């Protein structure tokens, strides 16, 4: 194919993503979960990393990697040590709900896949780190767990498969940086929400020191699906190396901020004028988007035209395709303003660990406050360009990453309004 | 520069230069001993960007 959405209703994943059916037992089997998870789980790990590997399902954490691959990671011979699925459900990057709606709204397919990725890397329990935030969230996820559990999918004999599979659910203690990986496993270890460094990487040394795999809730969740329809039905979604469908979500300044299931590569603008029902005011209004979360740069209207919602396509539009969270932003933002909320954002969720992040971040901070108020002259725009470069690739995890694009995204593309914004400022002081 | 015309020509004479165009003693064309502020310039390295210092 060449143009890509308008996914159908039956071939839309999340078929209880607005929570107008039952979310628990009875309704999740009505609409389709848990079915033959017993013939998945004896076709085996090999079968199931396979389908993965054929479907081409890449990380819906942000990362992009693919999952197939990670999850091969963990295909090896036990060396005594217990294994584990850990499941990010944390949700920390702004403009992203969509792993709340299908927690709270779709928990079965979520434990169903929790059953079904431990059974493919080999796995005694799936501990499903969730946002400490979300505590209805946890505590509908724990009521799908104590069912699951009654009924016997989970625990002791998965689906009657004789494998025996445990779901824990741990909640956090409001960190955004506990949404990354390794610091998620530390967070579950009970110490700071500080990332370690890679090597060791979690398929060697991971929870508790065991071989485990961080994977993403919509990751985890359209894991079982992908196993009873086939990899070729996913990957034949989607453009080529970004296959499948992806939930949106669209805030900001549309008529209807909503969080949505579309197919992959769809048009931005189709995106946002079918589903958020268009920018207040019309796309002549339209003036930026941030369209993977706050962690991926801006991009202006001219480029906003045509673009498609691909990893490669937004990484040819010097974007990324993060959690699928599309920010928008009229003619009547102060944009400068938006982005230092993002880098203040930043500022008060970095884990301060490592040098480059924590000392540079408030940085920027600093300086993109002064940036709003107008106070700076216009060398200090490259000198935040070079800080910026000096953070990213530095650090030890991504968070410093996540906050130098944006910074980055605002100097390449709105560089003429920080220009006039400092000009007004001199001008009306001296 | 207080001596009378008669000792400055028996000067000018007995030297033969003109004495008086040059005087070896200052007297006002000097600079006053108390100056305004001054406020020297910066030297090439001093720029926030494009200053790395191992390309100098
Ligand atoms: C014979 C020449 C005697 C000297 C003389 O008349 O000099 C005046 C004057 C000196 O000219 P000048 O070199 O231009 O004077 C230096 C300054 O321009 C002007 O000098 P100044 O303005 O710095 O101050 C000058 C002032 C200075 O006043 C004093 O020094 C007063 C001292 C008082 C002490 C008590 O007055 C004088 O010098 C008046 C002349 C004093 C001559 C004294 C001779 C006797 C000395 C003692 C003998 C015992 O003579 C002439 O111009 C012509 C000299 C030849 C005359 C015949
Ligand atoms: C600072 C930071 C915060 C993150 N927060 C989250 C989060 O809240 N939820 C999430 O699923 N992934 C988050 N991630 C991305 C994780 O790396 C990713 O979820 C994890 O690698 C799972 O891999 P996957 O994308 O293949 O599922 C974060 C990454 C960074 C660097
Ligand atoms: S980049 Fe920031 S959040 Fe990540 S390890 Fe370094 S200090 Fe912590």
């Amino acid at each position: 194919k060449t143009s890509f959405g308008s996914l159908k209703d039956e071939d839309r994943i999340f078929t209880n993503l607005y929570g107008r059916h039952d979310w628990r037992l009875k309704g999740a089997l009505r609409r389709g979960d848990w079915y033959k998870t017993k013939e998945i789980l004896l076709k085996g790990p090999d079968w199931i990393l396979g389908e993965m590997k054929t479907s081409g399902l890449r990380g819906r954490g942000g990362a992009g990697f693919p999952t197939g691959l990670k999850w091969s990671f963990m295909n090896k011979p036990s060396d005594g040590r217990p294994k584990y699925l850990v499941v990010n459900a944390d949700e920390g990057e702004p403009g992203t709900c969509k792993d709340r709606e299908i927690m709270r709204h779709d928990p079965h397919k979520l434990v169903e896949g929790c059953l079904v990725g431990g059974r493919a890397m080999g796995a005694r329990a799936a501990y499903i780190y969730i946002r400490g935030e979300f505590y209805n969230e946890a505590s509908n996820l724990q009521v799908a767990i104590r069912e699951a559990y009654e009924a016997g999918l989970i625990g002791k004999n998965a689906c009657g498969s004789d494998y025996d599979f445990d779901v824990f659910v741990v909640r956090g203690a409001g960190a955004y940086i506990c949404g990354e990986e390794t610091a998620l496993i530390e967070s579950i270890e009970g110490k700071q929400g500080k990332p370690r460094l890679k090597p060791p990487f979690p398929a060697d040394v991971g929870v508790f020191g065991c071989p485990t795999t961080v994977a993403n809730v919509e990751t985890v969740a359209v894991s079982p699906t992908i196993c009873r329809r086939g990899g070729t039905w996913f990957a034949g979604f989607g453009r080529e190396r970004n296959s499948g469908t992806k939930l949106f979500n669209i805030s900001g300044h549309v008529n209807h901020p909503c969080t949505v299931e579309e197919e992959m590569s769809v048009p931005l603008k189709e995106l946002i004028e079918k589903h958020a029902g268009g920018v207040t005011g019309g796309w002549d209004n339209l003036l930026a988007v941030i369209p993977g979360g706050s962690s991926t740069p801006l991009i202006p209207k001219s480029v906003c035209e045509t673009v498609l919602m691909d990893f490669d396509a937004l990484v040819q539009a010097q974007t990324g395709l993060g959690t699928a969270a599309v920010i928008v932003m009229d003619r009547s933002t102060d944009i400068v303003k938006a982005i230092a909320r993002l880098i203040e954002f930043y500022k008060h969720e970095s884990c301060g660990q490592c040098t480059p992040c924590r000392e540079g971040v408030d940085w920027m901070n600093k300086v993109m406050a002064r940036f709003v108020k107008g106070d700076a002259r216009p060398a200090e725009i490259d000198s935040l360009w070079e800080i910026s470069k000096q953070i990213e690739g530095h650090t030890i995890c991504a968070l410093g990453d996540g906050a130098a694009w944006p910074v980055q995204g605002l100097i390449r593309h709105f560089r003429p309004e920080l220009e006039d914004r400092m000009q007004r400022f001199a001008q009306q002081h001296r | 520069a207080s001596a009378t015309r008669v000792i400055q020509k028996l000067r000018n004479w007995a030297s033969g230069q003109d004495l008086q165009a040059k005087l070896q003693l200052r007297y006002q064309e000097i600079a006053k001993r108390t100056q305004p502020p001054p406020k020297l310039p910066v030297g090439p390295s001093h720029k926030l960007s494009n200053n790395y210092y191992c390309t100098r």
